[PDB]
């Protein structure tokens, strides 16, 4: 299946917390991939014969920034491939990654940003999750901030990871209080919100824009892991989720009949159809990825092994796993990304090593 | 539980 044709490493030697292949690249043009640790973010083409062309970097002109999260995006007028990162200076940039300019940049979490992820259908709406325990939802076409997803019933301790679900209805969010929480973002207040954001130039009015200040989850659960749950995905109706304990839990909100979207905020129980176990995956902030169609789930772990589940089976406990081990890649893998047609692996390493495996 | 190998 996969055999590893290539690695290299970065000059700085810090650790690369993470990697995403660009999936809005345009037909014919290289595949290419994102990789962001130290206060830099830098962009690689794929070749042949195992060539990763070293392209081009952004460097924060903050030495004490660490960029640890990036996603991409287009521009919705032209069409072009943008790229967002963040991290410990809680900024997000928003970076063209021809030049790498920073177009603009956001502040509010002021606070360490632990993910970014954009809206499935719509390119201009960004989700932040931070070490302030929010959620923050941004309109990067008005430049407004739409909501805050916060208050007691929110998290209370750092958020690390979200996922929108395939439509871009509701959010699940996750983080060190242990638990995991649904905020749906299809209610009239939420559709409103965006619209009413869309609508929003500042230049013709002399309002603040107003934020959704959002705080009680549309359910929550602390009864899938027992430590800090560190990377969420929804898988259909169901959700991936997992901790610093050696295993990717796939579970639901409510009973094992109960429709997603009749789940009510005092839900209290959950359903667990399979766990994936692996080993050496102890410390946290350790991210899987899945390809464009969702068939399959890559992991590393903390001494450089990859694990791949195929979940192309009937049912989510049958997935069939698949490990890839190189005897020169030893450090932690913090995460991994597919290329858009599925040809390409990339793991980035603890070392700033990355790694390329092909089909 | 910590982040990084020490």
């Amino acid at each position: 299946s996969f055999k590893c044709v290539n690695s290299l490493k970065e000059d700085h030697n810090q650790p690369l917390f993470g990697v995403q292949f660009n999936w809005h690249s345009k037909e014919g043009d290289p595949l290419v991939f994102a990789t962001v640790g130290s206060n830099r973010v830098t962009l690689y083409e794929c070749h042949s014969q195992g060539e990763i062309r070293l392209l081009q970097s952004y460097v924060d002109a903050d030495a004490d920034e660490n960029f640890y999260t990036c996603a991409w995006t287009y521009d919705s007028n032209t069409s072009h491939p943008l790229l967002a990162v963040a991290g410990s200076r809680g900024i997000i940039r928003i970076i063209n990654p021809i030049t790498m300019q920073c177009i603009k940049h956001y502040v509010g979490h002021g606070n360490a940003i632990n993910e970014l992820k954009f809206h499935p259908r719509d390119p201009n709406l960004l989700l932040s999750v931070s070490k302030d325990h929010a959620l923050r939802l941004w309109n990067i076409q008005t430049d407004t901030l739409v909501a805050i997803f916060g208050g007691v019933e929110g998290h209370r301790d750092e958020v690390l990871s979200a996922d929108y679900d395939l439509l871009g209805e509701k959010i699940m969010s996750c983080g060190m209080d242990h638990s995991l929480k649904l905020w749906r973002i299809n209610s009239k207040r939420m559709m409103n919100a965006i619209k009413e954001s869309y609508d929003y130039n500042p230049n013709k009015t002399n309002r603040p824009f107003i934020s959704q200040k959002i705080h009680f989850p549309d359910f929550s659960t602390r009864d899938i892991h027992r430590n800090y749950v560190d990377c969420v995905r929804w898988l259909g109706d169901l959700i991936l989720s997992k901790s610093c304990e050696n295993a990717i839990v796939c579970w639901k909100p409510g009973k094992m009949e109960d429709d997603i979207d009749k789940i009510k905020p005092s839900e209290s129980n959950v359903t667990i159809l399979g766990r994936f176990d692996y080993s050496q995956c102890d410390i946290w902030y350790m991210r899987f990825s899945m390809d464009f169609w969702q068939k399959m789930l890559a992991l590393g772990n903390q001494v450089g092994k990859l694990y791949v589940w195929d979940l192309e089976v009937e049912d989510p406990h049958k997935a069939k796993c698949t490990t890839l081990t190189h005897h020169k890649c030893g450090a932690a893998i913090r995460q991994t990304s597919f290329s858009r047609d599925s040809s390409i692996l990339i793991a980035v390493c603890d070392d700033a090593s990355i790694w390329r495996w092909d089909r | 539980h910590r982040k990084v190998l020490r």
